[PDB]
């Protein structure tokens, strides 16, 4: 149900449509490697509905987590979460821009 | 190491080769083993230290080992290293305890 709005409009303008997003947090608590149960349903249902036989190209998907070795490898391919990038924590110049933009 | 190979990229008949590195401890063999293997050139290297097996529990264990076993088999030519061999099956030495299940796996792969 997360898809049906955006997929709507893509139908109905084409290349026009106006960009949505989804914010997806904690991803490793549910997407956990498939072995050889209801976790593989979860990750199947969302591995063919992010890139699937119908293309579907006026979307952007953010996910975030703390533990990055975790997550299914076939969820990591290029094309679906392409990008991967660290946080760290503020150095002191972080601290004093923190301080400047709160205060 | 480089003649063994050598041998293993060309050849016909040889399809699996084994090696076993012991000796006393703090002698530097994990080094040893992956310098032997950068000087290669395989398309497909991996490695299991108990780093990674850390904190799981055993199930998860099979389980990894049976999947990295798997991705082995479906590259031309492919390299793999292991360590320890007594500490992914834990061994202590009064009793003696240790663990059946991933020894015999180990022992069948
Ligand atoms: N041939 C070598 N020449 C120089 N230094 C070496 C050589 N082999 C290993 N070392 C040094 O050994 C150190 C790492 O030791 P290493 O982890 O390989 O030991 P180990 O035998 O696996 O130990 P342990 O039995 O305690 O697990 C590195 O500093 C590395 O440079």
């Amino acid at each position: 149900n997360l898809f049906k709005d955006a997929e709507a409009e893509y139908r109905a303008k084409g290349e026009e449509s106006s960009l949505h997003i989804i914010i997806f947090d904690e991803l490793d608590s549910v997407f956990k490697q498939r072995g050889s149960g209801v976790g593989d349903n979860v990750v199947n249902q969302l591995l063919a509905k992010m890139d699937g036989v119908d293309q579907l190209n006026n979307i952007l998907v953010i996910g975030m987590t703390n533990r990055k070795d975790l997550i299914d490898s076939a969820l990591l391919r290029p094309g679906r979460f392409e990008v991967q990038v660290e946080i760290h924590l503020p150095d002191e110049k972080g601290r004093l821009q923190i301080f400047d933009i709160q205060t | 190491g480089a003649r063994y190979v050598r041998q293993v990229r060309e050849s016909d008949k040889s399809r699996l080769v084994s090696l076993l590195i012991h000796g006393p401890a703090g002698s530097g063999k994990t080094a040893l083993a992956a310098e032997i293997a950068l000087k290669s050139g395989f398309p497909f290297i991996r490695l299991i230290s108990p780093n990674e097996l850390s904190g799981m529990s055993e199930s998860a264990k099979i389980a990894y080992i049976d999947n990295t076993f798997r991705d082995a088999y479906k590259s031309p030519l492919n390299i793999l290293v292991i360590d320890s061999l007594e500490t992914l099956v834990d061994w202590v030495p009064i009793g003696p305890r240790f663990s059946n299940n991933i020894l015999q796996m180990l022992k069948v792969a």
